[PDB]
């Protein structure tokens, strides 16, 4: 009877507690991440927290380069995050081989969401305590943000946020778009879209950042790339000469 | 506590223990005592054989694996048969494929890795037997102590089973003495018989009670039983 | 097309006395019209006072002898170091040979 | 490794109840309201696009899905469970029918095929039942128009009109008052929008509502011309604009 | 629940120990090894007078030189006898000779621990240990007459004399005193027949008890009722003599 | 090949099968019964490949006997022939096919009518008033096309078989060492032990 | 309720996997081992408790080599550590067979990572009772990694696990601060030896044996080699001098 | 492991009863009542629809009366989904027999084969049994008109008149009271409707809540005909019998 | 895939699943077998929880394994069919390879072996069935009667009974069957069978079925009248005292 909280079977309420507890694991890292769409680009921002002095900061990352075009940021424990990253890369390479074109962001998202749904139904597979935010500039849809969770749910966003203080970022971004009356950042350069993302990250969290506190990934036409500490520092200098 | 975490080998206790492995280790301490010890030329196994009745036989404790390798058991005899037979195959495979006598050290690595597989998977159980492996290879005499936990250790001398601590302390004392018993097999065996008898209590080692095996420089792994061990009693 | 079989020539002889037996064989190993070795042993001591030679295709001959020698070893392991009698060795070899009934050891063997 | 769960996870209780099926139905009851109405010359299925964030793009999520060019489906309950059932339903339409008979399956049989899938997740080793109820609407030459409901048990029944989810009981009653065997498709769409309004708390427009119909053939939606026998799909999903136009005459 | 191959805190396998408890409820079987042959005797123990006593088969032939007696769940012994008979004949086919008594016994004992729900070692497809103990008795040119006690634990012991079943503990203590290294086959026959009478609930006769022997000359033979009936008579007279 | 003849008369099916078994150069047996009883009122004769011929027959026999036990009922001659045909139709596309040609002669106790079925190794079934496998038909069919009547008595049928056997003895190169004749009717299957000179 | 810690793959209400955390306890209980990343390589060193005089000195090796350039050392259940190295060796051989070039260290790290992470996905398997410190020299520099029972791993300047991990970590942190330009292979061998002797104080009851291995581009040609003889004793003395 | 969550569906109770079978039979006892009555000139199948609405399409509906063969039909009591699984396999077995023997499948053999499949889920597999009880109505040229019943246990029996599902005890008593060996189809049709009418848990027995099918050998033909009553045909017969 | 060990040992040394399988046998309708000098007779009681059956088509209690051997049982009906089928297949297989029908002992030994197998195999429960196997060996006139049980144990009986109230009917047979003079007639053998059932059946002319097996495949079941005649004659034996 009481095992309805150990494996992915329904509770008397029609709930799945293991899915719900898998959601709880996604906040274990205590890291917030946001994604916004430019005019022809997509930018992800994720907090970078390196506590131990013995750690090599260059190896600490929660942003992944799935394909040439697809980028993915994860919220949750790193071993589960890397498990999801490898599969997504493997799925992306296969799709291209079988169907002759690069796998779209929404398709990979759906595929990973479907895969996550299986662990929700099958008993021997546990859900991954991660939330996956896929980003790209699709050749048909343009700038794209699609996000999956342990429940197997996925959907597209104009902009999104994930983490412990997710709500503050969400409502902040909400207010900006109610104001601007558009669904994106009306900017030509990604550099300014990155700057926007860092700015509203600060306002919502109420915290100043150094070049080593952040982690940026930019998606453009035919490429996704991450910013170096100095690329971020340059972005932090420009936002300073405004306030 | 314990009762909730000893259902199978796949479960860790809150303190980080594997009770099923520890329970398997207990079957060794319940088993009869056996001793191993080596010089630089020879390696000797001395085992106390156990009987059920005065009508029953004294169940064998020494098993030959190859012309240069063998072992003594303490615990579940069928598990010793399994592990010895696996070791027999590994020695045989090494000679047929590579024309090479299997290194005693590698034999320990293989026994360790096989036992470990029974400590991480569901359904299976850990082996319930300790093994003392002696051998003479391209690097001289050897003695290995095998534990079902998967831990294999190379030693000058050791003992496993009931009251085994008596013999183990004696060898730890006689260390500087027996390590130099080179060129004399009869002395190394006598030194091993003096070791095993430090773990007695019930009876004294009789003719159909003592079991001794030896391997070394110019001595293929051979077992002595009964009338053959009489000159050591 | 690949032919798995070959011929290494050679000749072997076996004569049994009243209280003894001999197994002879030349030490010449050939291939077509060339000599591979002027000394390549062909008759072997397999233990338990058994001598064996499998003449014909060398690769098959060596493999069979190697298998029987190993069969003697395992006969000791499984039957408390009992001596493998010559009649028992013969029967054992029949099964070793008939095991490859549809891909035979291309040899004439004498023990 | 290996799925060692080779035993049923849904079993009979002393009372004769199947726990997991009951609980799966409970999960459906918490889901957003969806409905279906059969007219004389068409069928209408509709649901509420309950957006979980104003930043989320509610268009990139289809609660109403095409199975065959003549068959559509809608649900109430667990979204991810529905999505995979659609994938499975679309495929079984080919593998078990089209690749054999050279034509798409009739509504009743595809429904029966989907029902078989959901039944197995009730008996098969190491699985839970699907936490959804499906409303499948379609048309075939020999049966005309039809509407079916499929439950987590695998059971299915035909309907003239029905609703599932949150306010099913209230919506079912309202349909009973407004239904007749002489309804035109437009009338059924009107009844649908009225019934759905009672189930909607906030905004009620073509962006918060998903509605599709099984009606006449659409030669403009076929994609090609030249085969007289191919006249187009009967399934059409109404646009945000087409919904709003009908909401003014509410 | 709990695994079928789980260890107890004392270092024992539950299912093997529980298997031994089933053996204790079984009928009594006694073996006596002499330099003239090994004798096997069992308690028939019919459950009803309508049961045709001679259909009780608790002593079976493995080969002409090997026979065995069973105790406990006798149905669990069929596949064991089958394996033994096959192993015996198979060895003869491969080596043109008789299988050693110890070797035969070892092969039977190799099946014992082949149980589990997926024990990582091979393909041990058997849900539980055997609920039967065997007294394997035979003769070979290497080690003469032999008596073995095979257990569901996988271990086998060689006995000069052994009693298994219900009256084992008492019967064994009797064999302890009575056995000497110079017993004759005849002496051993009466001995088995005597100890059986002591432990058997019912009054021993040629219908609820069965004798058998194995000798180098004639091999394994099961004593027909008429032969044992006389040995029972000879025993009564020798007991009443003092 | 061996001679396999069958003829349905008024109330019975008559099967004539050669007694010779030749292997290479020698005639190993002159008293071979190339037939099996599948059920009390159904008989099957066979000819073909050395090993397959008996193995297939005994296999079919075992299957019918099992059915007869399970249902406590005798399958109709049609039902048996349909079963046999499927077995041969499977066989033809297997790794090593049964090279066996059969005649099934049975009396249907429900219809009260005799029936004869001819099936080759491919699984080609046909119902005939009279049939033959192999080279036999080349001599016999023209005889039977001329002398056969549907209302012929069992005695008339035996005389007609005798006439066929005589023609086969005259014009055929092989010595088939005579035939065994069996009658299948409402009362079961019996063997005519006096055809050596009827 | 409770009982969330009885099966492997189960999430507890706070999103934790207790069986993995229980595996950590087995590691924490084990011997201490370290890794030091120098300016052109890596240095591995481990404590080896001398239970008895009967233990043949220098024979029972703990540090293992993967391929010909990677060194692995672990704390906790030794047989579990061997299992991971065995897999790592297979994994490296698979890479070299297909790609010709010997497996890069980050590549090898993820390979061990995914395999350990897999043992946290099902209830039929137990999580690894070891934390492994590994690394080597490849195409573009030296790398040092530490892998946890959870499957989590990172790149390290210095790493420590086991009984005296805290003592070690404290010492490693001092080194990172006092050598911003980078330690040398020679220096690291000595420095490692010291860290073990100091970290042994959390187990000072029993005598121990030091074991050091290294992989340096200039000193060992980029290959994994065990520190033996004179160079070992030099480091033994360096530590025995600074313990006082 | 997984053992923790294994319900063990195929085990005996201390009384020698099968838990899952007994609970499955308990599940059937709540399903709509189905009745089969055999007459001299045919068989009658009648079933009561469990739960109906105004918008339920009764024309395109069939939940209790299924056609297996041209000569065999079934009445379903229990899980409709479970029933359809068994119905399909039964429809296959009927055709396999026809292809093999070129004869229609004798009623009992089809019944036994289905009952054997149910018995399978009773002895092995660790799966739940089918929550289904069948009433078989069929004709063959060996026993003529036949009526069978099969339940989750895998047991089957033959009947002159039988009922499955809800209120079987009350229905069986009523059937045992008014049945006579020389009955005619039209008499049986009436008896069936009367029995259901008196055992119904609802208010009135209306046509929209019934399924009706008869198997007769239409005198003016010579062959067996299966007739599954249309909604209007059920409405007519309901008035004629005197229920309206 | 399912291999969970359902039948295992308990602390006291019992297999509870086999133990409970016998409880299913105890529940099953009574079955009895008595062997004469020239025949064997099998008697079975018919239930009366529900009465309105079709006796023509309702599966009978005595089954034919072959033309010369019959099998009756007590316990779960569904389980028995599986045992009957396997026995019938092995019956034909033996005739195919050995060229001679099974002996009653061999057929019994097989059926019992199938039962034993289910006591130590994974993912299966034992047969809730105990059987009586009777008949005559090929070319033999000596009657054979055997009994099997879920445990897999089998043995031969001069007379035996299984099922509900088998305790009562066995006692009757124990003090009504003389091994010295077994029923030397088919009639007096059938009578002794009826008598034993009447101790339990409680007036059941339609509740008692009987089958007579004679040498050389001579098997015949008695009709209601033929049995009812025995009952009538037996009820007089009591009243004439």
């Amino acid at each position: 009877a009481g095992y309805d909280r150990h494996i992915t079977i329904f509770s008397p309420e029609g709930r799945l507690y293991q899915v719900e507890y898998a959601f709880k694991a996604t906040n274990q890292t205590n890291i917030n991440s946001l994604a916004v769409r430019g005019k022809d680009c997509t930018v992800v921002i994720s907090q970078k927290k390196v506590p131990d002095k013995l750690l090599d900061p260059t190896t600490v990352s929660y942003i992944f380069c799935i394909s040439r075009t697809i980028g993915m940021v994860v919220n949750g424990p790193i071993p589960d995050a890397r498990n999801a990253a490898l599969r997504a890369k493997a799925e992306a390479a296969e799709f291209r081989y079988k169907y002759g074109y690069d796998m779209p962001c929404d398709v990979l998202a759906k595929r990973m969401a479907n895969l996550s749904q299986i662990y929700t139904q099958r008993a021997y597979m546990r859900p991954l305590g991660v939330i996956l935010t896929f980003v790209s500039v699709d050749e048909e849809l343009g700038p794209s943000i699609y996000k999956t969770d342990p429940a197997g749910y996925y959907v597209g966003y104009k902009a999104t946020a994930t983490g412990p203080k997710q709500q503050e970022i969400t409502t902040n971004l909400e207010n900006h778009f109610k104001k601007s009356k558009i669904d994106h950042i009306n900017e030509e350069s990604w550099e300014k879209v990155v700057e926007f993302a860092i700015t509203h990250m600060i306002d919502a969290l109420g915290t100043e950042f150094s070049k080593n506190d952040l982690e940026v990934g930019v998606a453009t036409k035919d490429k996704f790339f991450t910013l170096s500490a100095e690329n971020i520092e340059e972005r932090l200098v420009a936002i300073a000469e405004q306030d | 506590f314990r009762n909730n975490y000893d259902g199978d080998t796949v479960t860790f206790s809150p303190t980080g223990r594997l009770f099923q492995v520890e329970y398997a280790l207990e079957a060794i301490k319940q088993g009869s005592v056996t001793v191993g010890l080596r010089s630089n030329t020879h390696a000797v196994l001395v085992a106390l054989k156990r009987n059920a009745d005065e009508l029953s036989s004294y169940q064998k404790k020494i098993i030959k694996c190859d012309e240069h390798m063998g072992l003594s058991l303490a615990g579940l005899a069928p598990d010793a048969r399994v592990l010895s037979n696996y070791l027999r195959q590994q020695c045989n495979y090494s000679s047929l494929v590579f024309n090479r006598k299997l290194a005693v050290e590698r034999a320990g690595h293989l026994l360790c890795d096989k036992a470990q597989k029974n400590t991480q998977s569901y359904g299976g159980r850990p082996y319930g037997v300790g093994l003392l492996i002696i051998g003479y290879d391209k690097s001289g005499a050897h003695l290995l102590e095998f534990q079902p936990s998967g831990n294999v250790t190379e030693l000058y001398g050791t003992a496993i089973g009931a009251r085994s601590q008596g013999a183990k302390t004696y060898l730890e004392r006689t260390l500087d003495t027996f390590i130099k018993i080179d060129g004399n097999p009869d002395e190394l065996i006598k030194a091993g018989v003096e070791a095993i008898s430090q773990s007695l209590r019930d009876e004294s080692l009789t003719v159909d009670n003592l079991s001794i095996a030896i391997v070394g420089k110019d001595t293929p792994f051979t077992i002595y039983d009964g009338e053959a061990v009489a000159k050591y009693i | 097309q690949f032919n798995p079989y070959g011929d290494n020539g050679g000749t072997i002889l076996g004569i049994a006395g009243e209280d003894f037996a001999v197994l002879a064989g030349d030490t010449r190993n050939i291939t077509d019209y060339s000599i591979n070795s002027r000394y390549e042993p062909k008759v072997f001591d397999c233990g338990d006072n058994i001598v064996m030679s499998a003449n014909g295709f060398a690769a098959d001959g060596d493999a069979l002898v190697k298998r029987f020698k190993n069969s003697v070893k395992w006969y000791h392991f499984d039957h408390n170091d009992k001596k493998l009698s010559i009649n028992s060795a013969a029967r054992n070899i029949q099964h070793l040979l008939y095991g490859k009934r549809f891909f035979p050891y291309y040899v004439h063997t004498i023990i | 490794m290996t799925d060692r769960y080779s035993f049923s996870l849904t079993t009979f209780s002393p009372s004769g109840k199947l726990g997991q099926i009951d609980y799966a139905l409970t999960a459906v009851k918490q889901g957003v309201t969806s409905l279906g109405i059969k007219a004389t010359n068409g069928v209408v299925i509709a649901t509420e696009k309950k957006s979980s964030s104003p930043l989320a793009m509610s268009e990139t999520l289809s609660k109403v899905s095409l199975l065959t060019p003549d068959i559509g489906a809608v649900y109430s309950g667990m979204g991810p469970d529905y999505r995979v059932l659609v994938d499975k339903s679309r495929k079984v339409a080919h593998t078990s029918y089209k690749r054999i008979y050279g034509e798409y399956p009739p509504t009743k049989l595809l429904v029966s095929e989907v029902a078989k899938i959901m039944q197995e997740a009730t008996q098969s080793g190491g699985v839970r039942p699907f936490g959804v109820s499906l409303l499948i609407a379609g048309h075939d030459e020999f049966n005309g128009f039809s509407l079916y409901q499929v439950d987590p048990s695998g059971s299915y029944f035909p309907w003239k009109a029905t609703a599932i989810g949150k306010g099913s009981v209230a919506a079912k009653t309202f349909l009973e008052k407004r239904w007749n065997d002489e309804l035109e498709l437009e009338d059924a769409i009107h009844i649908a929008l009225l019934t759905l309004k009672e189930s909607v708390e906030g905004e009620f427009n073509g962006d918060t509502i998903e509605l599709a119909i099984i009606g006449d053939e659409n030669p403009d939606l076929l994609g090609y011309t030249g085969i007289p026998t191919d006249k187009g799909p009967r399934f059409r999903k109404l646009t945000s604009q087409e919904i709003n136009d009908r909401l003014e005459a509410l | 629940d709990r695994g079928v191959s789980t260890f107890s805190p004392e270092g024992r396998l539950f299912q093997v120990e529980y298997s031994l408890e089933a053996i204790k409820l079984g009928s009594t079987a006694i073996g006596i090894a002499t330099k003239e042959g090994v004798v096997l005797g069992v308690e028939k123990r019919a459950t009803s007078p309508l049961l045709e006593s001679d259909s009780i088969e608790k002593i079976v032939e493995i080969d002409r030189h090997i026979g065995c007696a069973m105790s406990g769940l006798t149905a669990d012994a069929r596949s064991m006898i089958e394996h033994a008979r096959t192993a015996a004949v198979t060895h003869n086919l491969y080596y043109d000779e008789d299988i050693n008594v110890e070797s035969l016994t070892q092969s039977v004992c190799d099946l014992a621990l082949r149980f589990g729900e997926g024990a990582s070692g091979e393909e041990r497809l058997m849900s539980r240990p055997f609920g039967v103990a065997l007294l394997i008795a035979g003769h070979d040119a290497d080690d003469g007459y032999q008596l073995f006690h095979a257990e569901p634990s996988g271990t086998f012991y060689r006995y000069n004399a052994k009693a298994i079943g219900s009256g084992s503990e008492g019967a064994q203590a009797e064999l302890l005193n009575e056995w000497h290294s110079s017993l004759t086959l005849k002496e051993a026959e009466l001995l088995v027949l005597k100890i059986l009478k002591q432990v058997m609930e019912e009054k021993l006769d040629e219908n609820n008890a069965q004798l058998s022997c194995i000798t180098k000359q004639d091999g394994f033979k099961i004593y027909d009722n008429e032969k044992t009936a006389e040995l029972i008579k000879e025993l009564k007279e020798k007991e009443a003599a003092e | 090949m061996d001679i396999i003849l069958g003829i349905r008369v008024q109330d019975s099916v008559i099967l004539a099968s050669s007694k010779a078994v030749t292997r290479g150069i020698s005639v190993l047996k002159d008293s071979d019964d190339k037939t099996r009883q599948l059920s009390p009122h159904t008989l099957m004769s066979f000819a073909g490949e050395a090993g397959d011929t008996v193995q297939f027959a005994e296999y079919i026999q075992a299957n019918i006997q099992l059915y007869s036990i399970r249902e406590d009922y005798e399958l109709s001659p049609q039902a048996v022939s349909s079963f046999v045909r499927q077995e041969l139709a499977k066989s033809i596309r297997s790794r090593r096919p049964y090279q066996v040609n059969v005649l099934i002669g049975g009396y249907d106790k429900k219809k009260n009518k005799p029936e004869l079925y001819q099936i080759d190794y491919l699984g080609t079934k046909v119902e005939l008033p009279y049939g033959a496998h192999g080279y036999s038909g080349f001599y016999t069919f023209s005889l039977l096309d001329h002398h056969y009547r549907p209302d012929m008595t069992t005695e008339e049928g035996l005389d007609l078989l005798k006439l066929c056997v005589q023609e086969l003895e005259k014009r055929m190169p092989m010595d088939f060492k005579g035939v065994i004749v069996k009658i299948v009717d409402k009362d079961g299957i019996r063997q005519v032990d006096d055809f050596q000179a009827q | 309720g409770t009982g969330y810690d009885l099966s492997n793959s189960v999430f507890s209400p706070d999103g934790r996997n207790f069986q993995v955390e229980y595996a950590v306890k087995a590691v924490e209980n084990g011997t201490t081992s370290i890794g030091i990343k120098c300016n052109d390589g890596v240095v591995f060193a481990v404590e080896k408790l001398i239970t008895s005089k009967l233990l043949v000195p220098q024979k029972n090796v703990k540090i293992q080599v993967v391929d010909r350039h990677i060194g692995c050392v672990y704390s906790g259940l030794i047989p579990d550590g061997r299992h991971l190295v065995n897999r790592g060796r297979e994994e490296a051989a698979s890479f070299k067979k297909l790609y010709k070039t010997p497996i890069p260290i980050p590549a090898f790290a993820d390979r061990l990572g995914q395999y350990v992470q897999a043992h946290t996905l099902y209830n039929s398997v137990r999580p690894f009772g070891v934390s492994t410190i590994f690394g080597g020299v490849d195409k573009n520099g030296a790398h040092l990694y530490m892998l946890e029972p959870s499957g989590s791993y990172w790149g390290y300047k210095g790493a420590a696990t086991g009984k005296g991990r805290q003592s070690a970590k404290a010492e490693l942190e001092k080194l990172v601060d006092h050598h911003p330009e980078g330690l040398s292979a020679r220096e690291a061998v000595k420095q490692a030896a010291k860290i073990i002797y100091l970290a042994h104080e959390d187990n000072k009851e029993k005598d121990f044996e030091l074991e050091i291995s290294w992989c340096s581009l200039s000193e060992t040609n980029g290959l994994h080699k065990f520190v033996k003889g004179d160079l070992l004793q030099e480091a033994i003395d360096f530590a025995q001098k600074e313990i006082n | 492991g997984s053992r923790r969550y294994d319900s063990r569906t195929t085990i005996f109770s201390p009384e020698g009863r099968l838990y899952q079978v007994e609970y499955a039979l308990e599940s059937i006892s709540h399903a709509g009542t189905a009745i089969g009555i055999m007459a001299s000139d045919g068989i009658v199948l009648a079933a009561e629809r469990k739960v109906t609405s105004t918008l339920l399409e009764q024309d395109t509906s069939t939940e209790k009366l299924y056609k297996l063969n041209d000569k065999i039909a079934v009445a379903v009591a229990g899980l409709t989904a479970d029933a359809e699984i068994l119905i399909n396999t039964a429809r296959i077995h009927a055709q396999n027999y026809l292809k093999t023997y070129n004869e229609d499948i004798p009623v009992e053999i089809l019944v036994r084969r289905l009952s054997d499949i149910k018995q399978g889920y009773t002895q092995h597999g660790g799966l739940r049994p089918f929550g289904v009880s069948f009433i078989y109505a069929g004709y063959d040229d060996r026993y003529g008109y036949q009526l069978y019943t099969s339940n989750p246990s895998g047991n089957y029996t033959g009947w002159k008149a039988i009922s499955v599902g809800a209120n079987t005890s009350a229905a069986q008593t009523l059937l045992q009271m008014d049945y006579k060996d020389d009955m005619k189809v039209d008499d049986a049709i009436e008896l069936a409707l009367k029995t259901l009418s008196k055992t119904t848990d609802s208010s009135a027995l209306t046509y929209d809540r019934l399924e009706f099918a008869t198997i007769r050998k239409g005198a003016n033909d010579g062959e067996v005909y299966q007739k599954i009553f249309k909604p209007q045909e059920i409405k007519d017969i309901l008035v004629k019998t005197g229920i309206t | 895939g399912y291999d969970r060990a359902l039948s295992i040992f308990s602390p006291d040394g019992h297999i509870f699943q086999v133990e409970y399988a016998l409880e299913a046998v105890k529940r099953g309708t009574c079955a009895v077998g008595v062997k004469g000098k020239n025949c064997v007779v099998l008697g079975c009681e018919r239930r009366s929880t529900l009465k309105l059956q079709d006796t023509r088509i309702t599966p009978s209690k005595v089954s034919k394994i072959d033309s010369h051997v019959v099998l009756s049982f007590s316990g779960l009906n569904a389980d028995s069919r599986i045992l009957i089928e396997k026995a019938r297949v092995e019956a034909q297989s033996h005739r195919l390879t050995l060229e001679d029908p099974v002996t009653v002992e061999y057929l019994t030994r097989y059926v019992a072996g199938v039962q034993q197998r289910y006591t130590q195999s994974g993912g299966v429960r034992p047969f809730g069935v105990s059987t009586l196997i009777a008949g005559f060996d090929p070319r033999d006139d000596e009657p054979k009667l055997y009994q099997t049980e879920p445990s897999g144990i089998y043995s031969s009986w001069s007379a035996q009974t299984i099922g509900r109230n088998s305790k009562t009917v066995r006692e009757f047979l124990e003090k009504n069957y003389d091994r010295k003079e077994p029923p030397a007639t088919v009639e007096e053998c059938v009578k002794l069978t009826v008598r034993s059932l009447l101790e339990v059946v409680q007036t059941g002319a339609k509740n008692i079925e009987i089958t007579v097996v004679k040498p050389d495949s001579d098997i015949v079941a008695l009709s209601s009248e033929e049995i009812n005649q025995y009952v009538t004659q037996i009820e007089q034996e009591k009243q004439e005292q």
